[PDB]
């Protein structure tokens, strides 16, 4: 009853789970030792070790139970996980980091409430360091003039390979005062290509587009703070 | 003219025939947007026409049809409440100081309700404060 | 000056009058900006909203052109709302700030309140008094599993804070799917600190908009 079935990722820093580990992407990525473990500071240890259900919840792929009660492994999955840890934290070192093991592991507890979800961090490309950069694929679709008469605007702009945690699209317009303007349209997280984009839809009318300046979705995130201003001349499409 | 003119095209046609092109709108923002649309319909916006308007005439919904280039006079110390208040307080303080330094500083009677307290030195006080 | 704080109540009863109090207190309110909320909901798009003026233009969309009545409260330089019979896609993250007339963009961080459709009794069940137990055993790297476990209080979109202004290195909000049961298990976490060894305590104190409770542990 605490958390329902949400097939999403960690909601940034202020996540909706009390079992999260890191606000941004995990420091250790695919290629070395990656440890995933939730937290439980309540009466969970019943009859010895707690009953936590370990499964790889990948966005788009159904999760399969591989380790139950954090002590014994589940049949069907090869023994490739270090099922150690007791008490409060249950460490799970992931050395075989393949293209499918890099998923979010929700520690489903079966002591307080069976239908719950744990924490875990989605392993993706760490584009928030000095090694890799998050190049934003700026693509502005030209809106038609007939659609603007009804109030709908096709001014969506692609933000592929951006920062999903700190989504702060700093517009470089001559004058713009707003404390938050970004349409939440991020697709499901993936560890193969990571081509998720945020479709910031600034729907405006026809008279609003006349006084509006050059629509330039300039991305300024913590990962790659490079000035990318694609001058898109508005007109009849 | 009267507020709420529908045949604004005749006004633009009359202004175009005359040698003057100084179009001044200082009534509201609705009439400003109306005349802007009327000028944009005939492609006579900025082509030799003088558009001197203030901030009140462009506020609300008035620049939705006017292209970039309209001369809009911003109201300096007309709407701010951070430094304009302090400036007005300082101006009033300097004014009352200069008034106290001069003559005609007679204290008026207690202007309570239900009593005639017309200040006999009203015009003199206003002339000194001027 | 420049104050775009959204102090509107983000938790009201379903199908109840939402008195969205947008305390701007900036330069001026006498018909200078739009002051409208943006309907940013994951799953669909938004539409061109309206704009208020000195006369109190309470008409944003043709559907609710005359349904709601925005009261002009010039006493505190703000205004109230009367959003009645709100739907699911309409009720989303509100951005009732100093929206400049023209819809150009933004130049600040991500703020604003997100009103939900959950009942007040379902959300308010009592702060879960859980003592902060330092792990000090999952020494893996720079980011580990350590943080507060406070739950059973107001929805996630509230004024999240720390223990009297603690370290905020890497803080960022992200509106996610809310729970209908009202058991919002909101708990923020930092990347660099609260992952070391010893006895450093990092208990969080998430403040609430209509309660202002910062004593729950």
């Amino acid at each position: 009853d605490i958390q329902w079935v949400l097939l999403l990722w960690v909601p940034g820093s202020t996540g909706d789970i009390v079992l999260t580990q890191s606000p941004a992407s995990l420091a250790v990525s695919l290629g070395q030792r990656a440890t995933i473990s939730c937290k439980a500071s309540q009466s969970v240890d019943y009859d010895g070790n707690s009953y936590m259900n370990w499964y790889q919840q990948k966005p788009g792929q159904p999760p399969k139970l591989l380790i139950y009660a954090a002590s014994n492994l589940e049949s069907g999955i090869p023994a490739r996980f270090s099922g150690s840890g007791s008490g409060t934290d249950f460490t799970l070192n992931i050395h075989p980091v393949e293209e499918e093991d890099a998923a979010t592991y929700y520690c489903q507890q079966g002591n307080e409430d069976p239908p719950t979800f744990g924490g875990g961090t989605k392993l993706e490309i760490k584009r928030a360091d000095a090694r890799t950069v998050a190049a934003p694929s700026v693509f502005i679709f030209p809106p038609s003039d007939e659609q603007l008469k009804s109030g709908t605007a096709s001014v969506v702009c692609l933000l592929n390979n951006f920062y999903p945690r700190e989504a702060k699209v700093q517009w470089k317009v001559d004058n713009a005062l707003q404390s938050g303007n970004s349409q939440e349209s991020v697709t499901e997280q993936d560890s193969k290509d990571s081509t998720y984009s945020l479709s910031s839809t600034l729907t405006l009318s026809k008279a609003d587009y006349e006084k509006h300046k050059v629509y330039a979705c300039e991305v300024t995130h913590q990962g790659l703070s490079s000035p990318v201003t694609k001058s898109f001349n508005r007109g009849e499409c | 003219f009267d507020p709420g003119t529908k045949n604004v095209t005749a006004l633009l046609m009359e202004a175009r025939e005359l040698e003057a092109r100084v179009i001044i709108l200082s009534a509201s923002e609705d009439d400003a947007a109306t005349v802007y649309r009327a000028a944009a319909m005939l492609n006579m916006t900025g082509s030799g026409y003088v558009w001197l308007v203030g901030e009140r005439e462009i506020s609300g919904n008035a620049l939705r049809y006017a292209p970039d280039g309209i001369i809009g006079l911003q109201l300096i110390n007309g709407k701010n409440e951070s430094a304009h208040i302090s400036d007005a307080v300082g101006v009033v303080a300097q004014a009352v100081h200069e008034l106290l330094e001069k003559e005609n500083i007679t204290d008026p009677p207690r202007g309570c309700v239900g009593n005639t307290n017309i200040w006999k030195t009203g015009p003199l006080f206003k002339r000194v404060l001027m | 000056d420049v104050q775009l704080q959204e102090s509107g109540p983000g938790l009201v009863k379903p199908s109840q009058s939402l008195s969205l109090t947008c305390t701007v207190t900036g330069y001026s309110i006498t018909s200078d900006y739009a002051w409208n909320w943006i309907r940013q909901f994951p799953g669909n798009k938004l539409e061109w909203m309206g704009y208020i003026s000195y006369s109190g233009s309470t008409g944003y969309n043709p559907s609710l052109k005359s349904r709601i009545s925005i009261t002009r409260d010039t006493s505190k330089n703000q205004f109230f709302l009367q959003l009645n019979s709100v739907t699911t896609e309409d009720t989303a993250t509100y951005y009732c700030a100093r929206l400049y007339y023209g819809f150009y963009g933004m130049d600040y961080w991500g703020q604003g309140t997100s009103v939900t459709v959950s009942s007040a009794k379902t959300t308010t069940k009592g702060p879960s008094v859980f003592p902060l137990a330092p792990s000090s055993k999952s020494t893996s790297g720079g980011t580990a599993a350590l943080g507060c476990l406070v739950k059973d209080y107001f929805p996630e979109p509230v004024t999240v804070s720390w223990n009297s202004g603690a370290l905020t290195s890497g803080v960022h909000t992200f509106p996610a799917v809310l729970q209908s049961s009202g058991l919002y298990s909101l708990s923020s976490v930092v990347t660099v600190p609260s992952s070391s060894l010893g006895t450093q305590t990092y208990i969080c104190n998430v403040n609430h908009k209509p309660s202002n409770t910062k004593v729950d542990k």
